[PDB]
């Protein structure tokens, strides 16, 4: 499913930015 | 309402600047967005290209697909600002591609799908963060 892959990419990048500025 | 209109203005202004090259809480948010959103795009160009392909946006009004994925993103019950900034930054990448394939593409239907997902579906979370102030403080660097 294209939508699962797009969602996962968003979260991977989003959470990485989150972690970076959280720490 | 205020939170919707304020958010729409911030997200549209960012999206229009990005595509073309051109309150107080809103000016702060816009500044933060330029710095962080640009960080996101650079370094995730290849991922963003890949997502854009798989989404296959036909035109400025082809947002239904983008809405569904954005809803999906949040369906795990996790809410944080890194994700929100990522949704908006992808929004600007898509806006730039829209103008390169049709120079008088309106960025508005896109800013609206993003604002809708964000404000309708995370309204009280945003209100609890004190809106765009939480965003500004989160990404605040010294
Ligand atoms: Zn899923
Ligand atoms: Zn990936
Ligand atoms: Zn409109
Ligand atoms: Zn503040």
């Amino acid at each position: 499913r294209p939508e699962i892959w797009i969602a996962q990419e968003y979260r991977r990048i989003g959470d990485e930015f989150n972690a970076y500025y959280a720490r | 309402d205020d939170l919707y209109r304020q958010s729409l203005e911030i997200i549209s202004r960012y999206l229009r600047e990005q595509a073309t090259g051109s309150g107080a809480a809103g000016r702060r948010a816009l500044e933060t967005l330029r710095r962080v959103g640009d960080g996101v795009q650079r370094n995730h160009e290849t991922a963003f290209q890949g997502m854009l392909r798989k989404l296959d946006i036909k035109n400025e009004d082809d947002v239904k697909s983008l809405s569904r994925v954005m809803i999906h993103v949040f369906s795990d019950g996790v809410t944080n600002w890194g994700r929100i900034v990522t949704l908006i930054s992808f929004g600007a990448f898509v806006a730039k591609h829209l103008k390169t394939i049709n120079q008088e593409s309106c960025i508005e239907p896109l800013a609206e799908s993003i604002t809708d997902v964000l404000v309708r579906t995370k309204r009280d979370w945003l209100v609890k963060q004190r809106g765009w102030d939480g965003f500004v403080e989160f990404f605040h660097v010294e």
